[PDB]
RNA sequence: GUGAACAGCCUCUAGUUGAUAGAAUAAUGUAGAUAAGGGAAGUCGGCAAAAUAGAUCCGUAACUUCGGGAUAAGGAUUGGC
RNA sequence: GUGAUUUAUGGAUUAACGAGAUUCCCACUGUCCCUAUCUA
RNA sequence: GCGUUGGAUUGUUCACCCACUAAUAGGGAUACCCUACUGAUGAAUGUUACCGCAAUAGUAAUUGAACUUAGUACGAGAGGAACAGUUCAUUCGGAUAAUUGGUUUUUGCGGCUGUCUGAUCA
RNA sequence: UGUACAACGGGGUAUUGUAAGCAGUAGAGUAGCCUUGUUGUUACGAUCUGCUGAGAUUAAGCCUUUGUUGUCUGAUUUGU
């Protein structure tokens, strides 16, 4: 595919992209019943 | 030159090689397209006769 | 393909946009457009204006910083194109996009709350120094 | 030195109508079914693209190569109506013209000339003489049956399927390339008041002819008209007069695409992976939007935005590689011509401003 | 366009009529030339013939080592000054016009090169390619 | 548009950078060898008299002294204070 | 040994590049100069049909050794994807960023050390022995600063441009841990690293190069079995 | 007011609002302008257009009937609080 | 007669000046490649 | 059938060089007024309209270079085309405004000097 | 007398480049009522910082419209 909408895909491309995506994961489920998105 | 005998019948041989016989194929694939159209717009029409 | 961004405007120049100037120091300027072209032979100063974007992320407008930013630097190492990681960064920089919306949705809120009580004592300087209206009406 | 000036095209003069008329047909091949030979719509805007070039020995083969394109609204078009044609010792005959028992509003607007003063009474008659049994009309077909070595068909567009607005269709007659006459009005007479696809016609790694009228430009004088020099009498001497609106045929045009309405994301790539059809931001430049089928070819087609064109399939067996070279499209820009456009989605401009005053 | 250039040249913008200065970017020390000549040319009435990226000239030294000074030698172009269209998609420009010194051959008179060259001189002439330190 | 753009700020007429002065201050030995450059009979000011900060060439060592202070200078020696604004920050100010 | 033409040209190195693991091959004109390397080496190790931003010249604009390899900044994604995937990830890929970018120009290396511009950057420089595990060292010859178009390198041997002095034959042959001459290739063209390129069992001239020149290079490259 | 000014620009006192009008923007004309890249190659011919031009600091050769040439050349500077 | 100066169809010379005549150097630029646009 | 150049030199055509390209062959032929040429409407054909035919007239494409064949046969070698397959390019013509660059009364948006409406604003 | 047509308005695109109105413990500085500071505070003060990618413009030969408000029967000529 190597294209999205914006920001194509090869300086994005690695490993461990899926735990990074977890690593963000927690970070939104924390912030997510702080209220922060009032 | 554009005209001259020895391009001309040296293009003549190569038309009636590959090209013309992916246009004789072509024309039957779109000839599938063409003909399913009508049954397309004929089963719309049967919806319509429901 | 890239999307290089403009090196006066850091806006993104698409291919087939826009100009790559090269100087004798061998390194191109890829370019958005000719406004942002012409303002760069004039010798203007993007961190001084104000439309562009390093003045913005300069000056405590939205985030310079943050890891949702920094996932997608570059990468000077290839991966040999396994299928199975792309048929999830697919949805990864997908929702990336959304939660880095959010982000600075609230980071504007953080910038802009504060704004309806001064807007209130406003408009009371108003109220309080012109009472004949309310003497009007 | 050279003549400045062409002198083929020397009467240059205005057409007649903007609807540029076939003049050539390839001949037939009674071997095969009825393909159509000709299709027609309107020109809407260009745009730009790139490619991946399976071109073999070409300096850019396998390589990313930016080229330019235009797209034109293609919607279905529906029959209504044949001629036969004979050949005599003048040329050919007018016959018999046989339409299609119902006839939209547009094209009984297209016949009449001020339009809601009409009764609209257009084919009254011909209606009535549609009778129980249709014996007059089979008299007047199985004679086409008998005669006209070759036969045309009558079109007529959908042009309230456009974002454009001028209500009235534009007729033609198109040739058929294939053979037993008998079989072409039959095939035709079942797809009476039965509309017709573009994909239908063509498809991609094809070469069309492209006909249609310029833009006008006025009465230009020698010096931008023939782009000769600044400082009895022959015809050829490159005297000023009308520029533009003649008619003109561009060939050899390489389709990249055959367009659909229905499909969601017709400006994917394989490689974009964006649900976003080609109608890019702004709408197109004078013209509207693209919710119908569309093709894109390159080069550029002789015309103004918002002008139809006619198209025909190449009229000849074609032999250099270009035309029969296999496309693979790898991005479709589809940025706001109304400006120095960067941005393909409003909601990427969403995502590069961020909210704004107004936005809440 | 004569011998040594290895492949074809694709249409670019045409920037340099003759009469029209340039740097010199070889270490020789010769410092300008000004084109007299095109070699690949046009026929046209009132027309000034033209050069750019790729070509080969004719052309003289104005200023450099006396010994190669009002002798004529012929030079490759490296830098246009104009803007051109690189198919795959871009345009682009140097800055400075500047044009280095060969034989009628193809090859490279100087053994170096200072600055960048453009892709299109790169691609074509090897030994532009080999004696150059840069490429844009 | 005019002729004040094509007068002064043609691609003929072209400065030195930004970044390589910054770098130039930085760099100690760039300042010896841009003060020891020898002479040149091919300028008006022969070679000699380069202020450094302002990239131009003097005649004369009053040009220095009245261009020193002046509010030319200062232009150069207040933007040389902070950032150069190298590629880095074009490339970062969108998430690069 | 073999002599190769280029499609009428003897200059190869700068339209192809060799290493001991691998070969790279430009896409100009017909697929023939491919079919003439595998002609000599086969499927012994893979041989690649590469591009360098559209260009033809990876002979001049790239460096590398078994160890790894190294590609300028104006390389482009799909030429970096399609290395990875062409070659054995055994191999290291990266793609750097400089000023200047005439990397096989400006870097004449066999498998253990290479040599560079002097004013080359101290980042890359470091880099480069950072992925090829290598002793860098940053010099000229005989004043001539090209170092990767005017030498040519194995660990069997090398060579460089013949206006080199005798001192400096000596003491480049120090630095550079091979037996060297001070040689020529197509009957005197000073660049020899386009004119012929050469690794550690095969060398490749252009169609000019004499039989002197071939016994030579033969000698000193030690590439038959009876040398 | 401006600024060296009785140059030019704007304004108050005072006086005209006269010059056949209207609708349309096709060329070419007439006056006025701008144009990349090169920079007099064009042309009999730097014809015309265009370039610096104002004020201060330094500085201004040969030649001379020593009186000048000289706004010589040429470099820097010019806003507001 | 002749036209300042040094030294009489008048001889060698000459600073300044001339809407006096000729060649060339700088920059300048649509004179030109190559023409395009806009305004009354 | 299609093409035959850029410069250098004289009021002068006499005279004769440099370089490119495939070549840079030789010759001839005030003006609104009526005509010719370039373009534009137009009643009459019982009407008005749509689609078409095509008597006739004009006619445009050109040249070079290149991968392969192929370092082929031939030649002792130096040297070396070829036919076919394939791609580019030149000069000409016709279109087009995606993109780039040029253009500004959008007098659309800012900014500026002097001045006028007391000052800001406009 | 409607899949109607238009005049405005909204939305989309683009254009420029951050408005009037204010507020500030930014603001070289100079005076200043004297609570004689030890950011004394008060005066002026080019500008800077924030409400502000804000403001204005947008078809006259751009896109889009379930909004509002109006128009929707004037003259003439024609016959085998
Ligand atoms: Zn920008």
């Amino acid at each position: 595919p190597e294209i999205l909408d914006g920001k194509n895909v090869y300086d994005f491309l690695d490993p461990e992209i899926a735990a990074k995506l977890q690593a963000l994961e927690e970070e939104e489920e924390k912030l997510e019943n702080e209220g922060f998105y009032n | 030159s554009l005209r001259a005998s020895s391009h001309l019948n040296a293009k003549s041989v190569k038309r009636r090689g590959v090209f013309q016989k992916a246009v004789d194929a072509r024309e039957q694939r779109i000839s599938d397209k063409l003909k399913e159209d009508l049954l397309k717009q004929k089963l719309e029409d049967l919806k319509k006769k429901e | 393909m890239r999307i290089y961004q403009c090196h006066f405007c850091s806006s993104p120049c698409y291919p087939g946009h826009g100009i790559m100037f090269v100087r004798n120091d061998a390194k191109e300027f890829r370019f958005c457009r000719s406004k942002c072209h012409k303002a760069f032979k004039q010798r203007r100063n993007p961190r001084k204006l104000k439309w562009t974007k390093a003045f913005r992320k300069a000056a405590g407008k939205e985030l310079a910083v943050d890891s949702t930013l920094t996932f997608a630097q570059r990468r000077n190492v290839p991966v040999r194109y396994n299928r199975e990681l792309v048929a999830t960064t697919l949805k990864a920089m997908a929702r990336i996009e959304e939660i880095r919306q959010k982000r600075e949705r609230a980071f504007y809120k953080n910038r802009m709350r504060g704004n309806k009580e001064k807007d209130f004592l406003r408009d009371k300087k108003l109220v309080e120094s012109n009472p004949e209206l309310l003497r009007i009406r | 030195a050279p003549r400045h000036g062409h002198l083929g095209f020397l009467p240059r003069k205005r057409a007649a109508s903007i609807r540029a008329r076939v003049k050539a047909f390839p001949k037939d091949d009674r071997s095969k079914p009825v393909a159509l030979t000709s299709f027609l719509g309107y020109k809407a805007g260009m745009t730009t693209i790139v490619r991946d070039l399976d071109r073999p020995g070409s300096k850019f083969h396998k390589r990313e190569v930016v080229e330019a394109v235009t797209v034109v609204d293609t919607p279905p078009v529906v029959v209504v109506g044949v001629v036969g044609y004979v050949e005599t010792p003048r040329g050919l005959r007018s016959l018999t013209t046989v339409w299609a028992e119902h006839l939209s509003d547009e094209v009984k607007r297209r016949f009449y000339k001020n339009w809601y003063k009409s009764k609209k009474k257009a084919f009254t008659k011909y209606s009535a003489k549609y009778a129980q049994d249709g014996a007059g009309i089979e008299r007047e077909l199985a004679r086409i049956k008998k005669y006209a070595s070759v036969v045309r068909v009558l079109v007529h567009t959908q042009i309230r399927k456009t974002p454009l607005a001028q209500k009235k269709a534009h007729l033609a007659e198109i040739q058929l390339n294939g053979g037993s006459i008998s079989e072409k009005v039959d095939w035709a007479r079942e797809h009476f008041e039965k509309t017709v696809a573009v994909d239908s016609v063509f498809e991609q790694n094809e070469m069309i002819d492209a006909i249609a009228v310029t833009k006008g430009h006025g009465f230009e004088g020698v010096t931008h008209r023939w782009g000769t020099k600044k400082l009895h009498v022959m015809w050829s001497v490159a005297r000023a007069g009308q520029r533009g609106y003649h008619s003109r045929t561009s060939i050899n045009h390489k389709i990249y695409r055959v367009g659909k309405g229905d499909d969601e994301a017709n400006g994917a790539t394989s490689f974009d992976r964006t649900k976003k059809t080609i109608t890019p931001m702004g709408g197109f430049v004078h013209y509207g939007e693209i919710k119908n089928d569309f093709i894109m070819v390159k080069g550029c087609i002789p015309g103004n935005r918002k002008r139809i064109v006619t198209l025909r399939k190449s009229l000849y067996t074609n032999t250099s590689r270009k035309a029969l070279e296999e496309v693979s499209l790898k991005w479709i820009d589809t940025a706001s011509k109304f400006g120095k456009g960067r941005f393909q989605t409003p909601a990427e401009k969403h995502a590069f401003m961020g909210t704004l005053k107004k936005d809440l | 366009s004569g011998n040594g250039a290895q492949g074809t040249k694709f249409r670019i913008s045409l920037g340099l009529p003759v009469g029209a200065i340039m740097n010199c970017a070889d270490n020789s020390g010769a410092r300008n030339l000004y084109i007299i000549a095109v070699k690949g040319s046009g026929s046209r009435l009132n027309r000034l013939p033209a050069a750019s990226l790729g070509d080969m000239v004719m052309a003289t030294v104005k200023k450099g080592k006396p010994e190669l000074r009002k002798k004529v030698m012929p030079a490759i172009v490296v830098r246009q000054a104009k803007s051109w269209r690189r198919r795959d998609g871009v345009f682009l420009y140097f800055e400075d016009n500047a044009g280095v010194i060969a034989n009628p051959k193809g090859e490279m008179k100087g053994s170096a090169i200072t600055g960048p060259v453009g892709k299109e001189c790169a691609d074509l002439w090897p030994r532009v390619a080999s004696n150059s330190g840069v490429v844009v | 548009m005019g002729r004040y753009s094509v007068k002064r700020y043609k691609t003929k007429r072209r400065t030195r950078d930004l970044d390589l002065i910054y770098n130039d201050l930085s760099t100690k030995e760039s300042v010896q060898k841009l003060l020891n450059q020898p002479l040149d009979e091919t300028k008006p000011g022969l070679g000699q008299h380069y202020c450094i900060h302002c990239a131009k060439y003097m005649e004369t060592a009053i040009a220095l002294k009245t261009h020193l202070k002046g509010k030319v200078h200062k232009r150069r020696v207040k933007e040389l204070r902070g950032v150069p604004y190298t590629q880095e920050v074009s490339d970062a100010a969108a998430g690069y | 040994a073999t002599r190769t033409q280029f499609e009428n040209s003897n200059e190869i190195g700068v339209f192809s590049k060799l290493t001991n693991t691998y070969c790279l091959v430009a896409v100009g004109g017909s697929e023939n100069f491919y079919s003439a390397f595998e002609a000599e080496l086969g499927d012994a190790i893979p041989i690649v049909h590469t591009t360098i931003a559209g260009t033809r010249i990876i002979g001049r604009m790239t460096a590398g050794n078994r160890r790894g390899l190294l590609v300028p900044t104006q390389t482009t994604d799909q030429e970096l994807q399609h290395l990875r995937n062409s070659l054995p990830d055994s191999v290291k890929i990266q793609r750097v960023e400089e000023r200047l970018s005439a990397l096989g120009n400006v870097i004449c290396c066999n498998d253990y050390v290479a040599l560079v511009h002097p004013d080359i950057d101290r980042e890359t420089e470091e880099l480069i022995s950072d992925v090829l595990g290598v002793e860098v060292f940053r010099q000229t010859i005989s004043g001539n600063i090209l170092v990767g178009s005017y030498c040519s390198l194995s660990n069997q041997g090398g060579l460089v441009h013949p206006q080199t002095s005798v001192q400096d034959q000596e003491e480049l042959s120090s630095l550079l841990q091979v037996p060297l001459v001070a040689g020529t290739v197509n009957r005197g063209s000073s660049v020899v690293g386009a004119g012929m390129v050469v690794n550690d069992y095969l060398a490749v001239t252009g169609l000019d190069t004499t039989a002197p020149e071939l016994s030579v290079i033969e000698s000193i490259f030690r590439l038959q079995d009876a040398q």
